[PDB]
């Protein structure tokens, strides 16, 4: 539980504090403009899953 | 003591109902900025195909990007409304020439963290 | 055991290049008016139509019907006003003034100069929305008041053997033009009352009756807090007249407190922000550095809600406070932040509120 | 140092500004107006906001699809395209500061000056 | 622990013609004074007995007895006060100056004109009770005090070096008089303070030693707020006074609080208001402007308990705010409106109360 | 509806003859601040370094890192003051002013006279410890900004012209000096402003390019409220500075709120207070009639705390208000009459809080 507690904590964590911009968003010089936005495509190797409603998947998978 | 025609105001505590309680400016996109996630192209009318893709490599490493026509453009505003764009590379020139990145921009600040002398965060 | 008030606000605005905005006001307050006669009820009314679009004339109407203390006053004012340069103002207008029994009319001929102490291109530069601007105005004002009734006649006496006799005359009006508290009104808004200046006190005969005539001219300096000055070009929205336009209001005051009800289109509600972006019109600093003067001596709980409604396709980019709640095309401002604000300002504070809004 | 993404635009890491016309006087200097991402006011390139690039507190670009930019950038533009939509591609050329020269445009391996660049 | 204060007031009215009234006030208060000295105390007694009926003459008498920061400080005044006219009135007096172990005494040959600006008769027919009287006061001076001390006559001199080498000493000169807070009261109650003017600054001998005299006239107005000037006929009810009349008053203040006492009869307590009514003397406007000065540092409760006794036969015809309570010929006023009008006027406000009590 | 304010404070004294005290302090306010324009941030940093001991003179620094609604605004100065007498003071110095994109250098050569009005031994002797003192300043001003900006040039050749143009100058100028609120505050803390007087308006040729020079002087008076006159000598402990002493502070603000923090040492912090008694020094009076002028808008609760650390061997003699809890040589003051203290001095009251420490 204390383990499947802080696992979870993560995409929460990334909810708070990663709504509009993260570390590497700030590095790669873009902007989280949306909620629900799926992916900014295929480059910088692809950026799929970065919203906070994805990152709410990925607590609650 | 007389006075003037009442005037009908019922606010507070009151037993009355209250009351329900052009081609001018010109966009563009930035090429070296564009990351071609196409969120501009959607606000696109279908019938006035302006923005479109460009290819020259592999999609994995910025191989792609958008741009737009502006021999078909109708300047409807609609990919710049929206605040779609994450890079900037979307932007928009006013008939007298300013070049707007963003909708509207926070205003800058200073910054420092505020401490305490005896609280919870102290020194 | 506690005070409360309770207000509603509402903005329309148009679309396009239209500056054109309607705005209702409705308030209640319940802590005694600081006026040292009660009651005192007032109702004001004003018109302004366009004459000619290529002269940029406007007529101009106020009506005041007021009740003090069981004593009906009323002034009346018809004028015309019209845009001369960027610094000059000629207004050519009649009006009447009435208190209980007594009556009397007056005719005047006026310009007002309005100049400010620079003006440098790296301040319009490196500013992109500037309150404070350095004036002052010059009034040339030809009085024209026939002298029908005994006391108007002995006031006039009265007037040219004072001035004949004291040479302290252009110092001490000023004591006797701002009447009680207006006074100390002056130094509240950082406004400097300058020496009038008496260009002539000559009778001239009229068909109805001796016309005492009086051709002065005063002027008065703002520090940047003075909206007449600071805003010269923005009180005067001749050129969007397109239609007439109308603001009418009305309050009733005594023990109990004051109500207050506020109506009326008028251009210039919406002004240009820069990058494409329309925002509501700074509020006046004037009306509320003198409202803190009366507004600092009862604590009370505000209740205010503010209806915003925009044009359709238009969305607020920005707005600090932040409205409570949003319905479709109409914004709303209630509680929190915005009462907060409505507490500062109510008691004198003149801290910004921004709304944004574009297309 | 810098200020948080939160503090102005969060995709710079500078303010960033943009030479929106380069309109030529009676004597032949070039007035240069730069207005900031956000654009609300018009500056000029005056030592006290040049002297913020040298310590890269701001950030100076030029588009390719300016009025009068005097050089034929479109046909340089649409060479390098060919070689690795073609016609409608911009992009935004980063003015530097040369002692030398003042601001100049490290434009295909050739350094050049705003009065040089410019109509 | 919470801004709290208590206070009790009194007025006990005879019938007739009388216009005399006895007037208790206590109060008690939470809040540190706005005085940078604390604690400061004072004790205050004014005494007029009147010296033949013809004349009109009046003999006043006052005593300041503080202590500020442990150091004793007295005034004292004992002037002969007559109405000379309808603006001009004379006064002839002797008073002593004591500050720890420095003491000086002076003697005075005073006469104060005061002038209205206009006198109109529409005023006074369509207004039955003016409030805002603008106007002007004029005081001629002849100080006279005896140099028996080393300290007085070192002052003595560099008065006259400064003269003799500044110009701006008419101008300067008001900075020094109006010691501390006391400056920016002026602006407060829209009273302006003219340029001084020195008549004259002679050294005479006297049978104790050199005295110094000074001669010296000054001026001031009143935009309407100052009651000297917008009320000079009834400050002084010479004519009025049959029997002596008394007040007495003190106050002790430090970082705890203030606690004050009040009490006294005097005449002009009771003026006629129309129609056989009476009514109770309009409120003076200028404590009150004074007293917002240093009541808006603390927020509070109000506890205040107004008990009015009438004469036998003597009933309100109207009072705003009301009585809360009738205990017949004495009624009560507490809490409710009464209380939101103490905190009005107790921060600066001056809004009416009035009571009509016709027999 | 209430907003609540924290605070933190701490005042470090050492033993002997020194003056020298450390002072923190930390605020946090959740109302909207008066200014007009939002938000406004402001970093500030104070430094003086004793060049000589026997001459007297010290370096002082100023740097002002402040952003105005997204303008950044900086002002930079260095200069060398020194004492020359009791009354006089002369300063040389230099600076720089940027606002966004505009930016322009000065230098100057200036001296400030001081004068007391009168200067009596009585006064000393019977007063222990003496608050108002009535004088007034006196500027030398030789002001050296090179042209190089157009902007500098118009602002140089407009105001030539309006000299040239324009009698009433040094009148007017009053109204451009001190800009919006910052006119009212004048007449608020009882400071009087002179009319500037121009020495000469002459171009001078320097190395860089044409230089506007400026040679002016102006007083101004103080009813004693004033600090700059009323405490002269204290505020430049300038041979007391044995080490380089610091003051930096700086403060956010916004619609929501204000956040302030303050640190540094100096002497003069403490003074002594007669009968080998230390004392902490007096509260100036202009900072707290100035912050009158803007805390009285919002209703507040304070929760503020004051650590104050003595010397090994110092113990208090007397404070009041009372410190509520004790720490050995620390002693803390919270709560109760402190915080209704503060109440009254954050609104502008201006009482005594006095801490007498004995070895
Ligand atoms: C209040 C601040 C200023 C002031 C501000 C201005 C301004 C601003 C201007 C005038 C100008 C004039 N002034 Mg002036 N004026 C003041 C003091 C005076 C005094 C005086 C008794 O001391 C006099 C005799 C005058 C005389 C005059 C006239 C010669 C002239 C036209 C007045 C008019 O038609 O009003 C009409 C009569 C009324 C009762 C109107 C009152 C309107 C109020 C003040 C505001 C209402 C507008 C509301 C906020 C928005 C309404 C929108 C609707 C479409 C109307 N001024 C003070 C010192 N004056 C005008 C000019 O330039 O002439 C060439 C003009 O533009
Ligand atoms: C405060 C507002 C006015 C003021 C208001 C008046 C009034 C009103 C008049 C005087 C008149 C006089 N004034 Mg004056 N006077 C002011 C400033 C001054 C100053 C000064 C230090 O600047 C001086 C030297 C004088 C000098 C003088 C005297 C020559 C003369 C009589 C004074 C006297 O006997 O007081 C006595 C000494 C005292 C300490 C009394 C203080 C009384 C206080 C102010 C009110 C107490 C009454 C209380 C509310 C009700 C009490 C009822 C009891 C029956 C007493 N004035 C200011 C500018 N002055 C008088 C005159 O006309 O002479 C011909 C007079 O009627
Ligand atoms: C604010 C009240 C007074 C004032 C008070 C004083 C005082 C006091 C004196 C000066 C003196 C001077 N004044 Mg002055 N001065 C005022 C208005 C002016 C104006 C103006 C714009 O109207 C000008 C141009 C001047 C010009 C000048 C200079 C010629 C000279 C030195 C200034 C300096 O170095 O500041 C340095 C630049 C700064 C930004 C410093 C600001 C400091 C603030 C005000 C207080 C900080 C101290 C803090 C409370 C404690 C810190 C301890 C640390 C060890 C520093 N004054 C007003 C009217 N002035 C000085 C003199 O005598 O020269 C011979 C001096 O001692
Ligand atoms: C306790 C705190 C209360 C409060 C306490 C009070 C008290 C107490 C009082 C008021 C008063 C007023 N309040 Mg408030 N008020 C509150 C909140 C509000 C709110 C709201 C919730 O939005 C509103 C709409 C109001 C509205 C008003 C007005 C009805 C009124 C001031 C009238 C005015 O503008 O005179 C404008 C006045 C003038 C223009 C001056 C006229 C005279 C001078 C001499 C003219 C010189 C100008 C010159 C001639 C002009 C130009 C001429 C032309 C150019 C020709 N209050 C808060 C919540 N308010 C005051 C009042 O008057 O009540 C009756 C008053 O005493
Ligand atoms: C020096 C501080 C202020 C300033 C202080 C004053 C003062 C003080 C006065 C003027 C006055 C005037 N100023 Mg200037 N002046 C400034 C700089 C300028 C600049 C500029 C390009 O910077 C301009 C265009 C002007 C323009 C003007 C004129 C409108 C007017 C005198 C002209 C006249 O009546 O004949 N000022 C600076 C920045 N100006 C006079 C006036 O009456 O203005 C209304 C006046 O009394
Ligand atoms: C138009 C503005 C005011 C006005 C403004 C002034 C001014 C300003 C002054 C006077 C002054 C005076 N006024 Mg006038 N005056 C007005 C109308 C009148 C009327 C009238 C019958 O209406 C009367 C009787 C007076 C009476 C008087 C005198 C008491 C006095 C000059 C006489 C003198 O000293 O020899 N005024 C109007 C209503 N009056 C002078 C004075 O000193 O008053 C105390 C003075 O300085
Ligand atoms: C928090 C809100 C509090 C409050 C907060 C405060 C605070 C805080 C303070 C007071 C102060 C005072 N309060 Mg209060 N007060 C409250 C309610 C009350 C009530 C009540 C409940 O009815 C009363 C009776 C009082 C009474 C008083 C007085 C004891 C005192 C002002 C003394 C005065 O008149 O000086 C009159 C002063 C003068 C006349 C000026 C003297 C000096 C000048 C230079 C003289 C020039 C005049 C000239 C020479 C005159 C004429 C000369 C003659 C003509 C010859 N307060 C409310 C509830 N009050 C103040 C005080 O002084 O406390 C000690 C103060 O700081
Ligand atoms: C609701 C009641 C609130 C409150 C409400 C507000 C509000 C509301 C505001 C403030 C503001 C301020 N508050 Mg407060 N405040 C509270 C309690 C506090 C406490 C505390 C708990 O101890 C602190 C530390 C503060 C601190 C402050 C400052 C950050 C700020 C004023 C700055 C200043 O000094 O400008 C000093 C200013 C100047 C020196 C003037 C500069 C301009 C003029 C023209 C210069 C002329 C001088 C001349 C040139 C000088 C000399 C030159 C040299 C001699 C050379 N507040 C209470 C609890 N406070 C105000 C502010 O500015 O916020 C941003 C504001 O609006
Ligand atoms: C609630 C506030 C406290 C108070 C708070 C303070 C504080 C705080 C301080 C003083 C200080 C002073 N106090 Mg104390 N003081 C109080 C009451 C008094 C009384 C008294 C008998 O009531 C006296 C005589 C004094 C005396 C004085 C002075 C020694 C000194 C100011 C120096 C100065 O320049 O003044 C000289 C006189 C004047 C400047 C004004 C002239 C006197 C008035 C204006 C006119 C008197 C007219 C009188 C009625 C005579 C009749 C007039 C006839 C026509 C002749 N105070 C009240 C009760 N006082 C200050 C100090 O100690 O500095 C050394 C200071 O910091
Ligand atoms: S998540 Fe993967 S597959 Fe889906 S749009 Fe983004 S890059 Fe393409
Ligand atoms: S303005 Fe309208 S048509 Fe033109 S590119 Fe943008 S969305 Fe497409
Ligand atoms: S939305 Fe922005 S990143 Fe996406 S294609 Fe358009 S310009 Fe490029």
């Amino acid at each position: 539980i204390t383990a499947g507690s802080l696992f979870s904590l993560i995409a929460l964590v990334r909810i708070a504090f990663f709504a509009h911009t993260s570390p590497l968003w700030d590095d790669l010089g873009l902007k989280k403009n949306s909620y629900s936005f799926p992916c900014l495509g295929p480059v910088y190797g692809g950026t799929c899953g970065v919203s906070i409603q994805d990152q709410l998947w990925f607590a609650m998978l | 003591k007389p006075r003037l025609a009442s005037l009908g105001v019922t606010l507070g505590r009151s037993g009355v109902r209250q009351e329900s309680a052009k081609a001018k400016k010109h966009y563009f996109i930035i090429e070296n900025l564009c990351v071609g996630c196409g969120l501009c192209l959607d606000k696109c009318p279908p019938k006035v195909n302006a923005i479109g893709y460009k290819f020259y490599g592999d999609v994995q490493e910025g191989g792609f990007r958008c741009y737009i026509d502006q021999a078909a453009c109708i300047s409807c505003s609609a990919c710049f409304s929206g605040d779609e764009c994450p890079s900037g590379a979307l932007i928009e020139v006013l008939p007298d020439g300013e070049v707007l990145d963003f909708s509207y921009t926070p205003p800058e600040r200073l910054d420092f963290d505020l401490r305490f002398l005896h609280r919870f965060h102290r020194e | 055991d506690v005070t409360t008030a309770h207000s509603d606000y509402e903005i329309v605005l148009e679309g396009g290049s239209s500056s054109w905005g309607k705005v209702k006001a409705r308030a209640k307050v319940n802590a005694p008016p600081a006026s040292p006669l009660l009651p005192a009820d007032c109702d004001v009314k004003l018109n302004v139509k366009p004459l000619d679009p290529a002269k940029g004339f406007v007529r101009i109407s106020a009506v005041f019907e007021s009740i003090v203390d069981s004593t009906k006053n009323k002034l009346t004012i018809e004028a015309d006003i019209a845009n001369e340069t960027k610094e000059r103002r000629i207004s050519v207008g009649e009006g009447m003034v009435s208190v209980g029994d007594f009556s009397h009319t007056f005719s005047f001929e006026g310009s007002v100069v309005n100049l400010f102490y620079y003006r440098s291109d790296a301040v319009r530069r490196n500013v992109p929305n500037p309150i404070y601007m350095q004036g002052r105005q010059f009034h040339d004002i030809l009085m024209k008041v026939p002298l029908d009734n005994n006391d108007l006649i002995d006031t006039w006496e009265g007037t040219v053997k004072a001035i004949g006799s004291t040479g302290a005359f252009n110092d001490w009006i000023r004591d006797f033009w701002f009447i009680g508290p207006a006074f100390t009104a002056l130094n509240e808004g950082g406004q400097r009352i300058s020496r009038i200046e008496v260009n002539g006190l000559n009778t001239e005969s009229g068909p109805k009756g001796p016309v005492g005539v009086s051709r002065w001219r005063f002027s008065h300096g703002g520090s940047g807090m003075v909206d007449s000055i600071s805003r010269w070009a923005e009180l005067f929205p001749s050129d969007k007249l397109n239609r007439p336009a109308q603001v009418e209001a009305g309050f009733r005051s005594d023990s109990q407190g004051i109500e207050v009800k506020v109506d009326g289109e008028f251009p210039g509600v919406s002004v240009d922000a820069g990058g494409g972006l329309r925002r509501i019109l700074n509020h006046p600093l004037i009306p509320l550095v003198h409202h803190g003067m009366v507004g600092k001596f009862n604590n009370f709980n505000v209740d205010a809600q503010l209806k915003v409604v925009l044009p359709k396709g238009y969305k607020i980019r920005y707005a600090a406070p932040q409205y409570r709640s949003q319905n479709l095309e109409e914004y709303r401002w209630s509680g929190g932040a915005y009462a907060r604000w409505v507490e500062h300002v109510c008691k004198g504070g003149v801290g910004q509120f921004e709304i944004l809004y574009a297309q | 140092a810098v200020s948080g993404p939160w503090s102005g635009n969060a995709v710079h890491k500078a303010e960033k500004y943009f030479i929106t016309s380069a309109k030529r006087d009676r004597d032949g200097k070039l007035q240069i107006e730069l207005v900031p991402a956000s654009g609300r006011r018009k500056l000029s390139p005056t030592p006290e906001m040049i002297r913020r690039l040298i310590d890269g507190e701001i950030e100076i670009y030029i588009l390719t699809t300016q009025p009068d930019i005097a050089i034929d950038m479109n046909k340089e533009i649409i060479d390098m395209e060919n070689r690795y939509g073609v016609k409608w591609t911009m992009r935004e050329i980063p003015v530097f500061y040369h002692e030398g020269k003042g601001l100049c445009v490290e434009l295909h391996n050739k350094i050049y000056t705003l009065d040089q660049f410019f109509k």
